[PDB]
RNA sequence: CGACUCUUAGCGGUGGAUCACUCGGCUCGUGCGUCGAUGAAGAACGCAGCUAGCUGCGAGAAUUAAUGUGAAUUGCAGGACACAUUGAUCAUCGACACUUCGAACGCACUUGCGGCCCCGGGUUCCUCCCGGGGCUACGCCUGUCUGAGCGUCGCUU
RNA sequence: CGCGACCUCAGAUCAGACGUGGCGACCCGCUGAAUUUAAGCAUAUUAGUCAGCGGAGGAAAAGAAACUAACCAGGAUUCCCUCAGUAACGGCGAGUGAACAGGGAAGAGCCCAGCGCCGAAUCCCCGCCCCGCGGGGCGCGGGACAUGUGGCGUACGGAAG
RNA sequence: AGGCUAAAUACCGGCACGAGACCGAUAGUCAACAAGUACCGUAAGGGAAAGUUGAAAAGAACUUUGAAGAGAGAGUUCAA
RNA sequence: GAGCCUUGAAGCCUAGGGCGCGGGCCCGGGUGGAGCCGCCGCAGGUGCAGAUCUUGGUGGUAGUAGCAAAUAUUCAAACGAGAACUUUGAAGGCCGAAGUGGAGAAGGGUUCCAUGUGAACAGCAGUUGAACAUGGGUCAGUCGGUCCUGAGAGAUGGGCG
């Protein structure tokens, strides 16, 4: 877990905030892992992700990209999905296996948390307070 | 000796013109830029100042290309000429 | 005289060529009058005589540009002023026949199951 | 106004310095340096509690009340002596209930 | 300085362009209320600073 | 009254697309109507001004009966100018007074291939 | 020309100097002068 | 702060509620944009209805309200096979099949 | 003459004869404060620098 | 009596309030929803006959071509006034063209120093010679070519 | 010792193609305070917001249940009115604060891995014709991907023979 | 514990566009005008003042004092 | 209100005539040059002496304080409307080689030079100037940058994020 980055434990805050050393950062490992490949390799488009191994400190993961413009993939009309220009870096919007795992989206009373969309859309429909002509 | 006497030793500029944004903060002696961020990548700008925004955004200068693009999707960018 | 670009399209480069040179020994000496003092009515003619020289250049390159396309026709790998410009998503769309491309699934779930026209009052 | 007079950055200067201890721009050279920054008292501030554009504009009224209105303005159109105390000239017209064909 | 690189010198090339008042014949046209140039610079009271 | 959402009935914006409008839709603004014989004659309401025409004033202080040729047209004043309407200065020097061609009865136009053009497509209009 | 040039110093700014000078600053000086108003 | 015999107000404004104001004044262009989508899918389609798929009856799930009844979703596989018609022969007819429900 | 910024003493040198069909002894130049370039060009002994002022016109 | 001072009023000056006007703002809504290695946003420099700004443009520089329009731009000269040639100006703009920096891209930035390939002239040629053109950034994908490995293995000496 | 086959690999100004930078009003992912409130102030609140960083399109995000319910049962997602200032959280203080039922607006469902059946029946690159324009797409021979698994038939509503 | 997908929806940037019980030049955006311009600070950045002749320049020819500014006559227009 | 007005509205002034207890108003007279009001309802950014209020302007103080650090000027002539200052001559002086001299680095950016003007600027004046206007001026194989490394700064490989 992620150490927070002040200088000499100095929150500068209340006595809810001088944690430094106890933070676990939301994201997972895997979408770590995922950020990292696609932004080093940013031409291309990132799929999904897997675990191959750990043992102390590093642990170990297996990314597969997919080409956007080979012709292989622009041909074959079940993948042109990702050939479609809305999917650039899926995996920093968070649209993976292991991005929506972190986001925490499924159905039901475990998740009111966030209604539609996000947990900001969410709060942006719940905090918006609306005003109609007649009231 | 501490204000008009000692304004007389200013000799040494330490901010030059800048190549990117000409606007005079080349600082040479970390040889890096103040407004723009010349030696990083991406321009530098922060939204806790939105007069920076308003002075550096797109829309002061030209657009002089930017221009023809409004023009041409303005009929939807056409190949052929006319005929006579 | 009047140099007009409808006159021109029908004209050799090696005599366009000519006709440009002597345009510019026109504007040398010309700006030589621009410079020195009694040029009172020469300098309406500096103008004339430059927007005379643009015309000719301009007859040129249209002419070296589609002589270009006219060899480049039909094939592929034109070079890059000549494929085209639009923009660059337009550039980056996928295609028309990649657009209508369908899988034999598709294909045949279309063939079994068609779209009707109905109507229902009585 | 809906945008800030705040555009301007301001501080005060306190008590020393004698004139006063509204905000004031800082700068120099410019000759608005020193002048009034945000506030109403001052030239190009913004104004007392600024208008919002959610301000209730539009009112309901009763759909009673509506047809009600109706009514009672039809009723008053009957009567002589009202409509011409409101200033239309019915001197010299026929019947106060104007009904032609429906040739018109 | 009395020897400077190249771009103070385009620099300074396009300030003493600029340096200079109005011709007559801008001052008689239609419309025009421009009278003098308010962007006039002295070399004692305003530096440019390179 | 306006019908289409597409007009302006705004002051503000008539007036800046008027003082504004380029020379190609300033010779639509200045125009002139026709002689009753000469409009009885082509059927023809009105025309845009040009430099050739025979030209009387309705209105001004220089007013009736003195048919004279327009020389310039300053397209950039709305303003035409007359041959026979003058004005000495102070030093003995005449100049020409502006006159805003609404108040300008056209007597003879200047024949050309464009304006039999304009006028036919005139008449076919009026239909 | 002498009537363009009598004409340039109407015209000529007159406000370069309505740089108005007077920001004048801080203060730090009048209670500077320690009276020590009963140490 | 408070007064005389009045009810405790507790208002939920604490949170910087003027940013975040979205306000009905597009309303009426909102039911005109409404009336030409509909209008305009009534011409885009042909001799087929408006409000095209037809619904079924169902029955709320409420001791509250389940007296009454609800144009459900869809007509639930098994009341489509004893129609006797195949599954996306419905969905191209104008039945909808909604293969959740259960009888 | 005045020359563009662009070309040096090698390019004058030789657009120099190439209009005006004179040799060249040398070529100095310098910046002009204003912002073009002052080139000064040495003719060949045998030539004339007023026959050639005559034959351009200055 | 005069001078001074005060108060009124007429007139005059300093001053720029009120009123009137508005090619400007602010708000609301509809329609559309578009940048970039084919070099963007931004910046620098330059350009008019007389030219500093603003504006508009890029060594074709106050615009070129083409289409529509149909006799002007304008402060002053001139210049094409041609129109029974092609036709001024202005708008539209889809064909050309687009200096240097700028993600900037041959390596850095001091306009410095290069390296190949090709073409015109040089000593009619390589050996640190003039002019011109092209190519020469990083990362990554698909395929080609070259070859490293007491990694695994065969056949052989 | 040489040669060959792979497997791991590097190099190239290799042939062709792609990513970077901007604007950021709306959207998406993370990070993240403090003034203030509580008449003091530590939890709380201000708020998972201002600022910061990375991304994206004309919309994005969400999405065809590991659901809601508990009775005569509904049925992907999104948005509005209600639910409701409620159940609930809280030095149970200040304060915070949902959701399913209901009615509307819009209406839409699908594919693959697995499993097995079909003699790799599949795709990419190069070269020649084919064809008609404003401009590029089917077919024929040889170089590869690929058996550590292309394609067809196939999805939990059952499917195949 | 693998994946795709229109609609209804948000939009103070942009592109044009139409309206207003809105302000009327100390107001309204800071910017009705050569405004992010002049200017200040090394820089981050801060940031103005400034609308109005007349219907038409018809802008005072000419005389006459004064070295000129300035003036007295005369003239323009309904008005100097 | 068949409201009012180029036969003169708004605004402004008024030792003019009046009304109301007042808030204020009505008319007369003069300026002024194009819009204005009464009533019934309606809606406001709606009425000033102050806030060491903000912005703009002008007073008293006042033709006053003050134009005093470094010894210093005088005569004649010239050009000129005009001479305590400009220029020339003569005389008397100072700086006195660690200078009030002769040249450069950094900085300044045309101030360099000539011609013309003396309206504003030079804190008196000026025929003068670094003021304004017009027009000129900076030439390098061998002077320096370019090249070298120093104190250091910074990229790929690598690691971390
Ligand atoms: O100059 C001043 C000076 C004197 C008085 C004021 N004051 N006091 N009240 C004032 C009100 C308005 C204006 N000025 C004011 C300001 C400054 N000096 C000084 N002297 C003594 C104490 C402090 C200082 Cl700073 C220097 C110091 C060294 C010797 N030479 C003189
Ligand atoms: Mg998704
Ligand atoms: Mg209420
Ligand atoms: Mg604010
Ligand atoms: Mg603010
Ligand atoms: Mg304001
Ligand atoms: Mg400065
Ligand atoms: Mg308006
Ligand atoms: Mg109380
Ligand atoms: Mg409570
Ligand atoms: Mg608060
Ligand atoms: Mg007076
Ligand atoms: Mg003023
Ligand atoms: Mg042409
Ligand atoms: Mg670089
Ligand atoms: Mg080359
Ligand atoms: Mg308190
Ligand atoms: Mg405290
Ligand atoms: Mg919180
Ligand atoms: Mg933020
Ligand atoms: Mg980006
Ligand atoms: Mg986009
Ligand atoms: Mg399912
Ligand atoms: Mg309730
Ligand atoms: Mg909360
Ligand atoms: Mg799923
Ligand atoms: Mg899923
Ligand atoms: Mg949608
Ligand atoms: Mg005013
Ligand atoms: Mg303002
Ligand atoms: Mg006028
Ligand atoms: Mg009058
Ligand atoms: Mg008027
Ligand atoms: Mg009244
Ligand atoms: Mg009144
Ligand atoms: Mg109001
Ligand atoms: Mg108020
Ligand atoms: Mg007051
Ligand atoms: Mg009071
Ligand atoms: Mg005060
Ligand atoms: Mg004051
Ligand atoms: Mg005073
Ligand atoms: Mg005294
Ligand atoms: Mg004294
Ligand atoms: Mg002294
Ligand atoms: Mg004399
Ligand atoms: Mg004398
Ligand atoms: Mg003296
Ligand atoms: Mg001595
Ligand atoms: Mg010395
Ligand atoms: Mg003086
Ligand atoms: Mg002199
Ligand atoms: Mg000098
Ligand atoms: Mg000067
Ligand atoms: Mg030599
Ligand atoms: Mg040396
Ligand atoms: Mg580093
Ligand atoms: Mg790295
Ligand atoms: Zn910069």
């Amino acid at each position: 877990g992620r150490k927070r980055p002040v200088p000499k434990g100095a929150t500068y805050g209340k006595p809810v905030h001088h944690g430094v050393n106890q933070l676990k950062f939301a994201r997972s490992l895997q979408s770590v892992a995922e950020e990292r490949a696609g932004r080093h390799c940013g031409a291309l488009r990132v799929l999904n992700s897997y675990w191959v191994g750990e043992d102390s400190t590093y642990k170990f993961f297996e990314v597969i990209l997919i080409d956007p413009f080979h012709k292989a993939i622009r041909r074959n009309p079940d993948t042109q999905w990702i050939t479609k220009p809305v999917h650039k870096h899926r995996e920093m919007r968070g649209l993976t296996s292991a991005g929506r795992k972190s986001r925490g989206l499924g159905k039901g009373h475990k998740f009111h948390h966030t209604i539609g969309g996000s947990r900001r859309a969410a709060w942006r429909r719940r905090n918006t307070l609306q005003l109609h002509r007649y009231r | 000796t501490k204000g008009t006497s000692s304004f007389g030793k200013r000799r040494n500029k330490t901010h030059t013109l800048c190549r990117r944004c000409g606007s005079k903060a080349y600082h040479l002696q970390k040889s890096t830029c103040g407004k723009c961020g010349y030696p990083a990548k991406r321009k530098r700008k922060y939204n806790w100042s939105a007069k920076a925004k308003r002075r550096n955004t797109t829309g002061t200068g030209r657009m002089r290309h930017l221009k023809i693009v409004y023009r041409r999707f303005r009929h939807g960018f056409r190949e052929g000429t006319t005929p006579k | 005289a009047k140099i007009k670009a409808r006159d021109l399209r029908g004209k050799k480069k090696e005599e366009l060529l000519k006709q440009l040179d002597d345009l510019k020994v026109e504007l040398s000496q010309l700006r030589v009058a621009k410079v020195t003092g009694g040029a009172a009515s020469k300098l309406s003619k500096i103008r004339v005589v430059r927007k005379s020289i643009a015309r000719v250049l301009t007859v040129i390159n249209q002419t070296q540009k589609e002589n270009l396309r006219k060899f480049y026709k039909g094939k592929k790998y034109k070079p890059l002023d000549l494929r085209p410009k639009k923009t660059r998503a337009m550039r980056r769309r996928l295609n028309k026949h990649e657009e209508n491309l369908k899988t034999k699934k598709q294909q045949r779930k279309e063939r079994l199951y068609p779209l009707r026209k109905y109507a229902v009052k009585a | 106004s809906e945008l800030a007079g705040h555009q301007t950055s301001a501080e005060s200067w306190g008590t020393g310095r004698a004139v006063a201890r509204i905000p004031r721009v800082r700068g120099g050279g410019t000759h608005r340096s020193g002048q009034g920054a945000f506030g109403n008292m001052c030239r190009g501030g913004r104004m007392f509690a600024p208008t919002k554009t959610w301000r209730r504009w539009h009112r309901r009224v009763n759909t009673t009340q509506k047809r009600y209105a109706i009514c009672s303005a039809l009723a008053a159109s009957a009567l002589p002596a009202l409509v011409m105390s409101k200033g239309h000239r019915i001197e010299e017209v026929p019947e106060l209930p104007l009904v032609v064909e429906d040739k018109v | 300085s009395s020897h400077k690189t190249f771009r103070i010198k385009r620099f300074l090339a396009k300030k003493q362009k600029q340096n200079r008042p109005i011709p007559q014949w801008i001052r008689m046209k239609t419309g025009n209320k421009i009278r003098y140039n308010s962007k006039r610079r002295h070399w004692r009271r305003t530096k440019l600073g390179l | 009254m306006k019908f289409n959402p597409f007009v302006t009935s705004d002051r503000s914006k008539n007036r800046k697309r008027h003082f504004n409008a380029p020379s190609h839709i300033r010779r639509k603004i200045m125009s002139s109507p026709l002689s009753k014989e000469l409009r009885q004659k082509y059927n023809v309401r009105s025309m845009p001004i040009r430099k050739d025409d025979e030209v009387q004033v309705v209105r001004g202080h220089y007013k009736g009966q003195q048919i004279g040729k327009v020389v310039q047209v300053y397209r950039k004043k709305y303003v035409i100018y007359i041959e026979r309407v003058q004005r000495e200065k102070a030093n003995g020097t005449t100049v020409h007074v502006g006159i805003h061609p609404s108040k300008v009865v056209i007597t003879r136009l200047k024949l050309d291939k464009d304006r039999k053009k304009i006028l036919e497509r005139k008449a076919k209009s009026r239909q | 020309g002498v009537c363009r040039k009598a004409a340039q110093p109407e015209e000529a700014g007159l406000q370069i100097p309505a740089i108005l000078g007077i920001l004048g600053g801080i203060l730090a000086l009048l209670i500077l002068i320690l009276l020590l108003l009963l140490f | 702060a408070p007064s005389r015999n009045g009810m405790v107000l507790k208002p939920h404004f604490h949170k910087d509620w003027q940013r975040r104001v979205a306000t009905w004044f597009n309303q009426p262009a909102r039911k005109i944009r409404r009336r030409k989508a509909r209008q305009a899918k009534a011409r885009r389609i042909a001799p087929r209805p408006a409000s095209g798929p037809i619904r079924p009856i169902v029955r709320c799930p409420t001791v509250r309200y389940h007296t009454k009844v609800r144009a459900g979703r869809g007509f639930s596989l098994e009341e489509l096979r004893v129609a006797g018609i195949h599954k996306k022969v419905a969905r191209t007819i104008g039945i909808s099949v909604d293969p959740r429900r259960r009888n | 003459f005045i020359v563009d910024v662009k070309a040096n003493k090698h390019q004058i040198k030789q657009a120099v004869k190439k209009l005006y069909d004179i040799d060249v002894a040398k070529v100095n130049t310098l910046i002009r404060p204003d912002g073009e370039k002052k080139a000064y060009v040495r003719l060949a002994p045998d030539y004339d620098a007023l026959d050639v002022a005559n034959k351009i016109g200055i």
